[PDB]
DNA sequence: AATGTGCAACAGCATGATCGCGGCAAGCTGATCGTGCAAAAGTCGTGCCAGC
RNA sequence: GCCGCG
């Protein structure tokens, strides 16, 4: 399986070779919505884990209508994560990389922080290689 | 494409040698009977000739099912020998072997730091032998690069001295042959050791997937300035602690740490001392260590907290605490601003990677190295204490 | 006029040219009466195609 | 008796609880037998040389009258032996001398004869011979040969699992292939038509083949379908009855049985409808006209009113057709089955694909499809036909071929033809058919039944009968050519095609490659081998999961355990202990029989076959006294499985409880509580240890050590012990007992051990004695032990104290922690040798001479050697020190003045010849042990070449003249008995010499009968020594005959003693591995209440996650072990008296649970015991067989009986601070290996040296200096750190910028590491090699 | 390499060298991390002429 | 109601199938003739003057 | 080409 493992990762190398971060923030409204992934009778992903170290696109409201809990395009971290699940957010809206829409590149908000380091991502920080990496160093370690 | 030279004077033709000799005959051919008023046929024949080794030259293996020759092996064409693989893979294209660079087996030293690795006098000396020769020369030892190479060359105790002054601050960086994700290439401050095997440092072992069985790792010295910066500031080990794909610290205990601190962070009904009053971990280390009381031993300990609840400011509480032995001992290693909270359980391998992480996200980068470093001290300390052995 | 040739894909070893007619460095660019080889670095033996 | 005197020495603690039945065998029965079976004569042409020699001979020329009988073949005696041989660097071989004679027939008179010349033998190449050990000494090797696992030739049925079309229909083929030629596939097309594939091709329709063996339609349909007949007379149209055909059918219309209804129109069609039907006696009856419309004419009826014809086969009927038929007066139509209940529609499809009818047709068809190119001419077609089955030349299927394909079509002949016949074809064709109806099924492709072994013997036949059909057709030629004066020798011989093929394939070949050796387990290991790759066998990449894979037919045939991790796992594979090879090839294991209820002791051997319908038991079943069961149910394996069965169902039993593991993997103690790919690991590794200064015996051992050492061949065994007269450190003499002795000229054995020698792996191969003086010694014993065996055992590591504790980091991971007193005892510290070579060989400008004076070098490199310019003996050298002083001559003519001026200030030469000498190459150190100089034929001897001779010449006068001296010995003593029994002068008679003149004539009958014929006896005795003495003196001294160019050869060995470090790598023999840590201090260590310290120190926590509880059981035998040799070491301290002793060892020896180890001391005299305790003072040497060894209670019974805890755990004081540990810690004695992978050898760095002529890169891998290879991953890395400075300084300035390099080394030495890159040469090229094509590629701006 | 060099040499395309293989192959800086910033300075003089 | 067109199934061919590292032999094996003549170049046996 | 190492 070792031969499997290292010939997808040649290619999802290749594949994201050309991708670093160029802007600090594209200014789209665009995103994706997250929720705590969940099939049959079990939580699998809370949204804490899903949601840690992104950029919400839109203001997320407390159940309470008409309460901007967290601004639009901010950066969640430990502090609010654990806010937003002091209440009961389900749902929030965060950008993602692909409606970055900028041109040969990522806007470094659009994309969240680093898992590396604390703080947000830098620009220049070749981010395909890293994705690359990361999604093909287990597989020496998936049963097939 | 050079000739493969052989035994004696005689010389081998390679493959494109062949392949360009051939054409060259069959064209030669084709124009000395185009002229002699040949047939159409034979005419012909030269003609298909000519174009199947022109073929068979720009790339063989199709059309023909190869040409081969002397081993009933299909010869390397133009096409086939692009780079290695057809590609550019092996002599181009990140592909390079290079200058400056060794390859030794690794062993464990539990003496070392985070940033710290253990690099052998022999493999240094020669690693590093412009820069010796550079020291040489500034310092009036050797004047001219011929006196600088004959000194190298006896390795007086001088040169010694001087590769010592010039290891002094200069990251050389490790990888290991598997290099799946960029955690498994990462700069130390080497220590020079008297061996052949490169010392590395536990904590790190989890990063390169390593294991003291046999692996080898290799080394490379980053001979520039912006180089040198670059392994300081972006491949240091002390700089990648948490891995780039989770978020997880992946500097973290495991095996003989994992076992001390959890050795130490235990209870037992009776043992020597119980609820006994202490006024602070100073002595219950004293405690301990003289013989009147157990690691495993249940008392009341006096102990200051700090909390950085005010704007950036730490203050400190003082309270008395039902704990253990062992968590009060332990609690003298935790940087001010962690919880007594975090030491008052078991600590098997997902508290400390826990406490660990919460160090990081609540004081900083260096606290957590230091602090990592302590674990790592004090986990294989308690571990060699404890005595703990497997039996049938 | 070989597949390896001197007059064509430079000299051979040197400065040096073919019948050694001009073999030093001062002679420069020069190519000899007896061998079209040209006085040069000899490292053009991994250029002239 | 009971026990023999080597093993009286020193008896093992067998554990047994299981009596053996039959013995290991010899662990080398297959190579051996192999090559004797491929050597030696055979009066029928079986197999060997005198099979291709018939096979080939007799040959005559193309109506010539000329022919060339052959008449039996001889191998002459080798030159060398495989000492001297190796010692050389040339192949140990022997020269075939074949009989054979001309017959030239008359011209005139047919079937007569004119001349028969009958020469002598005549000589063609030279057969390279197996030593005694099963190894071929090829130019100075070892080269072993290992068995090849491939598909027997025969019959294979398959089924692709039904995946191809995704259709989810299932397709069988069939396939032939033969031992020599072209297969055969019979492939389904998922439309229902057969195919066939010859040679790998296009598929053609089958039929073509039928039609080629003169077949036609009518018959080939007959032939594969069965025929049923109508009757249409008088418009009744009655159809025959065949109700067992009937089965599944709808009924039509009414069906009556003789005008009374039997089953009605679409009635019930269950059996019981047509057992009524087939009880009533019912003749043929009328049926619809409508049921025939279906169905196909098979014969083709002829018209009797005209000559036209319905002769279309397979074509339906139509109405009119019926009047035509019945105007033509066809009353009965021949037509076929047609039914689809079992059977179907087949072969018809095909024949009505293809619209060729004819032999011709189809022997063109197949011309033209095989042959793309000329059309035949009825002569072509026909001749490639022939060439390509049915050939006595071109196809051959061995017997074991004719054997399977008789089996699978279940014939009761098993001995045919060599070769296809028309039927076979027919039969396999049938066969497939069935298998696709549902009759049988497809058979498995891995099964043991199926895969043969060849070993050395027939591959070797093999490359010798092709190298003897090319040399027939080159002497077919000239005997229409020659007259009566050739011979032999010039009836074209032609030596040169068989040496060169024999010498090929021995050499360079697949499966003859260099035998290791470290130890004599891996050389064992290597000799039993089984490689599924090879020249006909299957490549790396080509397997799939399902080869690899354990096949529940592996049991006691193949190890399951033993095999490479990485690339080859599963495709290389060793013998079990038991395994042997049929007549055939096919493995087989032994079994015991079982009559009625009891177990009986004849041995039956079953292959892989055989096996599957017989029951049969488990090695550890209980059994009584009377040999039965001793339980009712018993495990059992039945057809591939296992169940529980009863008493009296079982038909065989395993022989003994190692059946299943090879040699390496017997070895491991406690194997049953180890993981099986740790076990794996184990056995793999167990074969890198390398031998050690000294051998020390495993505490814990298994039993087949004994095995391994005497039948791997490195030991020194007797075959014909009486008693030992003479021991050195080089040689041993024995004395043979009266008891068996070859008449005439008495008779001693000596052996002449081999001392420091390199092996292959350049580990030491040392052999040291162990036999005093006057010791009795029996045949079989050992008289001194190879490399890393102590007694006659394989001892292939040390015993050392293991603690298993964690310590201050320092074995973390899988490192070990030592202590220094491993050092300073010298135990894994391992001698290397090195060899080192020197040419002497002449150039253009004069011959090279080898002389001490060395032009421009001074007196102190000179000081190591001698006058003759070699170093001396035993001279310590290391870096670059000369070792030969070699001088290349330089041409010069144009003698100009200032080569006057210094030709007169300096020497003759004035240093203008050059100086090549042989220098250590760096990094490398030792000691100098041999030199091996040659000298050529007429050139002058050197100056330390007549020192070796002489020494030659002294040790062979020293070992001949001992016989000498017994045999005059003999002689003078009757002489004396002779004088004694008439005219005795007594002491005086032995005074004088020559028996005093012989003691004159005394008596008639003495002088002329006793004195003549001793005298006589002792003149000839005097004229044989001295002629055998010239012999050997001759064959010492003689001028080698070396290649032309070269005229003198030297070789120098090295020897270093490497020490343990710590970047060492060390292993048990439980898969658990390390390398070392650090080398700590004896005070240190962590030491018990006595005060004595561990000296390993090991990890818990790799023994939980790896599952090696062996591990520890070993630990805490090793424990008890040594518990019990300290016992017996204080009671021989203290000078205790002997009975108490002999009381103690027998009560350690009749420990155990009902052990069939019956050891006892009172037959033992006082002297043997005391010996034998002497011996047993390090410890106890217990063993415990593979599966059936120690339990749980004898090894704490026996830690009981030693005075140590039955806890097997122990209190350790820290060496450091003196606190006792919390924890009791697990000690014991571990038998840990020191690996071949060391630092020494694998330390390296690099910063500046050789690049590559293109690319201009550093070159690779140590020995040449190479740089470390930064990869593809490593580069992604780097890019993934952003680090775009380190990784540019890594693409350009370090590698492959030329300019770059040189301004960086520049820049660093002045101390300004500045960068200044550039353009590497890696891409100048690759635009050049892009030009090179029809393609522009450029740098725009 | 064959499918890949035929389609572009007959496009007659240049590459640009904007990746990180293309910069890495001819041995300049890539344009991430540190050496980011140095190939903006290289585009804005481009620009400008 | 016979006819032409577009869509789909089956066969053949191209492509790629991890990264470093260490050690050992044997192949690595490799030739276009002669031609017979001027034309040139070189060489050899011989005689020359200049130094001791 | 073979063998082994992680
Ligand atoms: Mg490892
Ligand atoms: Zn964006
Ligand atoms: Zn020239």
């Amino acid at each position: 399986k070792t031969a499997n493992s290292g010939y997808l990762t040649r290619r999802l190398v290749d594949v994201a070779q050309d991708l670093v971060v160029t802007e600090d923030d594209c200014g789209t409204h665009e995103g994706i919505m997250m929720t705590p992934v969940i099939e049959g009778g079990d939580v699998k992903e809370p949204l804490r884990d899903r949601v840690l170290g992104r950029v919400t696109a839109e203001d997320v409201l407390k159940p309470g209508t008409a309460d901007i809990l967290v601004p639009r395009n901010t950066l969640l971290h430990e502090q609010w994560c654990d806010l937003l699940e002091e209440n009961s957010v389900d749902a929030v809206k965060v950008r993602s990389v692909v409606s970055c829409d900028t041109d040969f590149g990522v806007c470094a908000h659009c994309y969240g922080r680093d898992l590396a380091r604390g703080h947000i991502i830098n620009k220049g920080e070749a981010i395909g290689v890293i994705a690359a990496q990361s999604i093909g160093e287990p597989g020496t370690q998936l049963t097939m | 494409r050079p000739l493969v030279p052989l035994d004696g004077g005689r010389f081998a033709t390679s493959d494109l040698n062949d392949l360009y000799r051939r054409v060259i005959n069959r064209n030669n051919r084709l124009k000395r009977l185009l002229d002699l008023a040949a047939p159409d046929i034979i005419v012909r024949n030269e003609k298909r000739m000519l174009q199947e080794a022109v073929d068979a030259l720009l790339d063989n293996g199709r059309r023909g099912r190869a040409i081969t020759g002397s081993n009933k092996r299909p010869l390397k064409s133009l096409a086939d020998m692009i780079k290695g693989k057809q590609g550019r893979f092996r002599q181009n294209l990140l592909g390079k072997r290079v200058d400056y660079s060794g390859r030794s087996v690794i062993t464990v030293g539990p003496y070392l730091r985070l940033h710290q690795c253990g690099l052998p006098k022999k493999m240094a000396l020669e690693l590093f032998k412009p820069f010796i020769y550079g020291k040489l020369e500034l310092r009036g030892l050797a004047t001219t690069i011929k006196a600088a190479k004959k000194m190298v060359e006896r390795e007086e105790a001088v040169v010694w001295d001087i590769l010592d002054e010039v290891i002094r601050e200069h990251p050389v960086l490790l990888n290991r042959a598997p290099t799946l994700h960029r955690l498994g290439i990462q700069a130390f401050e080497p220590v020079l050791i008297e061996g052949k095997a490169i010392q590395l440092h536990p904590l790190v072992c989890a990063a390169y997937n390593a294991d003291f069985d046999g692996d080898q790792m290799a080394v490379h010295v980053p001979l520039t300035l912006e180089a040198q910066l670059e392994a300081r500031a972006l491949m240091m080990s002390t700089n990648n602690i948490l891995s780039p794909a989770n978020g997880e610290p992946i500097i973290v205990p495991s095996q003989d740490v994992v076992l001390g601190l959890y050795y130490m962070t235990r209870d037992c009904v009776n043992a020597k001392g119980e609820g006994m009053v202490l006024t602070g971990p100073k002595e219950a280390e004293r405690l301990y260590r003289s013989g009147l009381a157990s690691l495993h031993a249940r008392v009341k300990v006096r102990i200051t907290e700090y909390e950085k609840d005010a704007n950036g400011e730490l203050v400190a509480k003082t309270s008395l605490k039902d704990t253990t032995v062992g968590r009060a001992i332990l609690w003298m290693i935790v940087p001010k601003g962690l919880p007594y909270s975090i030491v008052n359980q078991a600590l098997g391998k997902k508290a400390i990677s826990k406490m660990l992480n919460t160090c990081y996200r609540i004081l900083g980068l260096k606290p957590t190295v230091i602090f990592a470093d302590q674990i790592m001290y004090t986990g294989f300390a308690y571990a060699a204490r404890s005595g703990a052995s497997v039996g049938i | 006029d070989g597949l390896f040739c001197a007059r064509i894909f430079g000299p051979v070893k040197d400065y040096e040219c073919l019948c050694g007619k001009y073999k030093r460095l001062k002679h420069r660019g020069v190519i000899c009466e007896k061998c079209g080889v040209e006085v040069t670095q000899t490292k053009v033996r991994r250029e002239r195609m | 008796m009971v026990y023999s005197y080597t093993e009286k020495k020193r008896i093992r603690k067998d554990f047994g609880k299981r009596p053996q039945v039959l013995d290991v065998p010899y662990l080398l029965s297959i190579q051996l037998d192999s090559f004797q079976k491929f050597i030696e004569q055979d009066p029928e042409g079986q197999y060997g040389l005198e099979a291709a020699f018939r096979s080939v001979f007799p040959i005559q020329s193309y109506s010539g009258n000329s022919e060339l009988q052959y008449v039996s073949y001889r191998l002459g005696e080798p030159v060398f032996d495989v000492q001297e041989c190796q010692i050389r660097g040339v192949t140990y071989s022997a020269p075939l001398r074949v009989k054979l004679r001309l017959v030239i027939y008359e011209r005139e008179a047919p079937e007569g004869t004119v001349k028969d010349i009958k020469e002598q033998e005549v000589y063609m190449g030279e057969i390279p011979l197996m030593t005694d050990n099963g190894t071929f000494v090829i130019n100075g090797t070892e080269r072993v040969i290992v068995s090849q696992l491939h598909r027997s030739p025969g019959v294979f049925f398959d089924s692709d699992k039904g995946k191809t079309h995704s259709s989810g229909k299932v397709l069988y083929n069939a396939r032939i292939i033969p031992y020599r030629g072209s297969w055969l596939d019979f492939e389904f097309d998922p439309k229902d038509n057969l195919f066939v594939r010859i040679d790998r091709r296009r598929k053609l329709p089958a039929t073509i083949i039928l039609r080629a063996l003169n077949y036609t339609t009518e018959q080939i349909l007959d032939l594969f379908f069965e025929k049923v007949i109508f009757e249409i007379r008088d418009n009744k149209l009655q159809m025959e009855l065949v109700p067992e055909r009937l089965r599944g059918e709808t009924a039509s219309f009414d069906i009556e049985a003789n005008g009374k209804v039997y089953v009605e129109k679409g009635r019930r069609i269950t059996a019981r409808h047509i057992r009524q039907l087939e009880k009533d006696d019912v003749k043929l009856i009328e049926v619809p006209v409508e049921y025939i419309a279906g169905k196909v004419v098979a014969k083709d009826y002829i018209d009797e009113s005209t000559g036209e014809l319905i002769c279309a086969a397979n074509m339906e009927l139509s109405l009119d057709l019926l009047a035509k038929l019945s105007q033509s007066g066809h009353k009965r139509i021949e037509t076929l089955f047609t039914n689809d209940l079992d059977h179907g529609p087949y072969i018809s499809e095909t024949l009505r694909v293809d619209p060729t009818n004819d032999r011709l047709s189809a022997l063109v068809e197949i011309y033209r499809m095989m042959r793309p190119g000329e059309p035949p001419t009825r002569e072509a077609a026909e001749s490639l036909f022939e060439n390509l089955f049915f050939s006595e030349d071109r196809y051959d299927l061995s017997a074991v071929g004719r054997m399977k394909f008789n089996r699978s079509l279940l014939r009761e002949e098993i001995e045919g033809s060599g070769i296809l016949s028309k039927d076979d074809i027919i039969d396999v064709m049938k066969k497939l058919i069935d298998i696709r109806n549902g009759k049988g099924e497809v058979d498995d492709i891995d099964h043991l039944g199926n895969r043969r072994i060849r070993s050395v013997g027939e591959m070797a036949e093999n490359q010798f009968r092709v190298g003897l059909v090319r040399v027939e057709r080159a002497v077919k030629e000239r005997l229409s050519l020659g007259d009566l004066d050739t011979l032999m020798p010039q009836d074209m011989i032609n030596a040169k095609p068989i040496s060169a093929a024999v010498k090929e394939f021995f050499g360079s070949s697949q499966l003859s490659q260099f035998m290791d050796q470290n130890n004599p387990l891996s050389e064992i290991t290597h000799k039993r081998r089984i490689s599924a790759l090879g020249p006909g066998g299957l490549t790396r990449e080509r397997a799939g999961f399902e080869v690899r894979d354990v096949h529940p037919t592996h049991y006691g045939r193949v190890c399951p355990i033993e095999t490479p991790e990485g690339p080859n796992i599963g495709l290389i594979n060793s013998l079990s202990v038991y395994a042997q090879t049929n007549e055939y090839g096919f493995l087989e294991t032994p079994y015991r029989k079982v009559t009625d209820g009891v177990v009986t002791d004849e041995i039956h051997y079953l292959s892989a076959i055989e096996e599957g319908n017989y029951v049969i038991a488990q090695a550890n079943s209980n059994l009584d006294e009377e040999g039965h069961f001793v339980e009712d149910l018993v495990t059992c394996r039945s057809k591939g499985e296992s169940s529980l069965f009863s008493r009296d169902q079982v038909d065989y039993m395993d022989v003994s409880t190692q059946q299943v593991v090879s040699v390496g993997a017997s070895l491991i103690p406690f194997l049953e509580h180890d993981d099986a790919n740790r076990a794996l690991m184990g056995a793999n590794m167990q074969r890198q240890a390398v031998p050690t200064l000294r051998a020390d015996k495993p505490l814990v051992g298994t039993g087949m050590e004994r095995a391994v050492a005497v039948d791997s061949g490195v030991t020194a065994v007797a075959k014909r012990g009486g008693v030992v007269q003479y021991v050195d450190a080089s040689r041993i003499v024995i004395k043979v007992n009266e008891d068996e002795m070859y008449p005439g000229e008495a008779g001693i054995d000596i052996y002449n051990l081999t001392k420091y020698t390199r092996s292959n792996q350049n580990t030491c191969i040392n052999q040291m004695p162990c036999v005093s003086l006057g010791e009795p010694v029996e045949r079989g014993d050992v008289l001194a032990d190879g490399p890393s065996t102590d007694l006659g055992e394989l001892a292939l590591g040390q015993n050392m104290r293991v603690a298993f504790m964690p310590w201050n980091g320092y074995n973390f991971e899988d490192s070990i922690l030592v202590s220094e007193r491993v050092v300073q005892e010298d135990r894994f510290t391992t001698i290397h040798i090195q060899e080192l070579a020197c040419v002497s060989r002449d150039t253009k400008l004069g011959p090279e001479e080898i002389t001490a004076d060395i032009p421009n070098v001074g007196e102190a490199a000179l000081s190591k050697l001698d006058e003759s310019g070699i170093v001396y003996i035993g001279a310590e050298v290391t870096g670059g020190d000369i070792l030969v002083g070699k001088v290349t001559p330089k041409g010069e003519t144009q003698l100009t003045p200032e080569e006057k001026l210094l030709r007169a200030i300096f020497g003759e030469k004035a240093s203008d010849v050059k100086d090549s000498s042989l220098r250590v190459p760096n990094g490398v150190s030792g000691t100098v042990i041999d030199v091996q100089v040659f000298t050529r034929d007429g050139v002058e001897k050197d100056k330390r070449a007549l020192e070796i001779e002489e020494m030659q010449l002294k040790q062979a006068k020293k070992d001949l003249s001992e016989e000498l001296q017994i045999l005059e010995a003999g002689l003078f003593s009757r002489i004396r008995a002779v004088l004694v029994a008439g005219g005795v002068e007594a002491e005086k008679l032995d005074k004088l010499p020559r028996d005093r003149w012989l003691e004159l004539g005394l008596t008639d009958e003495e002088k002329q009968n006793q004195l003549e014929q001793l005298a006589e006896q002792y003149d000839e005795l005097k004229h044989e020594f001295e002629k055998k003495l010239e012999a050997k003196r001759r064959k010492i001294t003689q001028g080698d005959d070396l290649a032309p160019g070269v005229l003198k050869i030297v070789k120098v060995y090295l020897a270093v003693k490497r020490r343990i470090q710590p970047g060492d790598k060390m292993a048990g023999r439980h898969g658990n591995k390390g390398v070392i840590s650090k080398i700590n201090p004896i005070e240190d260590m962590p030491y018990d209440e006595n005060g004595t310290p561990v000296d390993i120190v090991l990890n818990p926590l790799g023994v939980p996650s790896r599952m090696n509880i062996g591990q520890i059981l070993e630990t805490h035998l090793g424990m008890a072990a040594k518990g019990i040799g300290d016992k017996i070491n204080a009671m021989l301290k203290q000078q205790q008296e002997v009975a108490k002793l002999r009381e103690f060892i027998q009560r350690a020896y009749d420990l155990g649970a009902d052990v069939r180890q019956k050891v006892d001391l009172s037959t033992f005299s006082d002297e043997e015991v005391m010996r034998l305790a002497e011996n047993l003072r390090k410890g106890m040497p217990i063993a415990t067989p593979v599966f059936d060894g120690a339990k749980e209670a004898e090894i704490k019974e026996l830690l009981k009986l030693g005075d140590l805890p039955t806890s097997g755990q122990i209190r350790l004081y820290d060496g450091r601070t003196g606190e006792q540990f919390e924890r009791p810690v697990t000690v014991g004695y571990m038998y840990m290996l020191k690996l071949n992978h060391l630092v020494d050898d694998k330390m390296h760095a690099r910063s500046t040296g050789s690049y590559s002529l293109v690319t201009q890169q550093p070159l690779g891998g140590k020995a040449q200096f190479g740089g470390q290879r930064f990869g593809e991953m490593e580069v992604w890395a780097l890019e993934a750190y952003g680090a775009a400075y380190t990784l540019q300084e890594m693409l350009t300035v370090k590698s492959d910028d030329v300019n770059g390099r040189t301004k960086m080394y520049k820049n660093i030495v002045d101390g300004n590491h500045q960068m200044e890159p550039g353009m590497p040469e890696s891409f100048n090229v690759l635009l050049k090699e892009i030009r090179s094509l029809g393609i522009n590629i450029e740098l725009e701006d | 390499t064959t499918r890949v060099l035929t389609e572009a040499a007959v496009a007659g395309k240049r590459d640009e060298l904007r990746g990180l293989k293309e910069n890495v192959i001819v041995g300049r800086l890539i344009p991430a991390g540190t050496g980011y910033a140095y190939h903006q300075d290289r585009m804005r003089r481009r620009a400008a002429g």
